[PDB]
């Protein structure tokens, strides 16, 4: 999270932390079911460890729950030129235990417009040339006219959200990928990608679009 | 295992920058797209790269 503040610890009990190996790599995600994490497809990997209950990602706390992802549901449409369909589902090896510091973020039993504010949270870098944040950070961003992402490689306002005012620094950055964009407390987008120089807006996966692909998976599993 | 034939500064924070002569351990070449997931032998970094850009030894 570039230009945010550290969260109130465990205030975001859905926040998943992903540890992916092929080397190692790290992403965000969020918990939608007791055995499912929602993330992005460019995080896929040989094997992945999932830490839940964390605030400081380097301090082992008792709220923590590390679980082995035993299935990977990469969206089949996922394409690496446009980074369309940057969404992936993960079946955890074990149903997590719902506490205070660890909780699911349910989806209602709606296409979202530019204008509103939103929030995303993550342990990603807090600046272009900085390290990933030890502690979970968050930031409030605005939904933009998709002509604001116009110069993004094949931006599609139906598959993607254009998140973050260009007149601010506040933005999601590297490592924050897979983390939920929560609009008024509802997940509406997953951090996908953005500029190398960290200039906003960044491209978020439009949740609404893939909600059936999702419904299908959780049902058949 | 792949090499670089030209210097390259990526646009997306999902992709690697690299120089001529840099070398790469590819990782996920399955997704449909110009780009493969690789690992810099030079920086140790993981990210996507252009497949018309690199060359195998």
């Amino acid at each position: 999270i570039i230009g945010g503040t550290e969260c109130k610890p465990h205030s975001r009990p859905y926040m998943a932390y992903l540890e992916i190996v092929t080397p190692s790599k790290f992403c965000g995600g969020f918990l939608i079911r007791r055995n499912f994490v929602l993330t992005a497809a460019h995080c896929a990997g040989r094997s992945i460890t999932v830490t839940l209950g964390a605030h400081n990602i380097t301090e082992e706390e008792d709220t923590w729950q590390k679980l082995e992802v035993i299935k990977q549901f990469r969206h089949p449409k996922y394409n690496t030129s446009t980074l369309h369909h940057d969404i992936m589902l993960l079946k955890l090896k074990e149903k997590a235990s719902l506490t205070l510091a660890v909780g699911t973020l349910p989806f209602p039993s709606n296409f979202v417009p530019p204008g509103r504010m939103c929030r995303v949270a993550g342990w990603g870098r807090t600046g272009v040339l900085k390290p990933g944040s030890d502690t979970l950070q968050e930031v409030k961003l605005r939904l933009m006219d998709p002509q604001a992402c116009s110069h993004f490689r094949d931006f599609d306002h139906n598959l993607q959200l254009c998140v973050g005012n260009p007149r601010k620094t506040k933005s999601a950055f590297k490592g924050d990928s897979g983390g939920p964009l929560l609009c008024a407390g509802v997940a509406q987008g997953i951090v996908s990608y953005g500029r190398s120089d960290a200039k906003p807006p960044a491209v978020f996966t439009r949740i609404s679009h893939y909600r059936p692909w999702i419904n299908q998976i959780l049902q058949a599993n | 295992l792949f090499v670089a034939l030209y210097d390259y500064q990526a646009d997306r924070w999902t992709d690697l920058s690299f120089h001529k002569g840099e070398k790469f351990q590819i990782l996920d070449a399955s997704p449909p797209g110009d780009w493969w997931e690789a690992r810099s032998l030079t920086t140790g970094e993981t990210g996507y790269i252009p497949s018309n850009y690199v060359a195998p030894v």
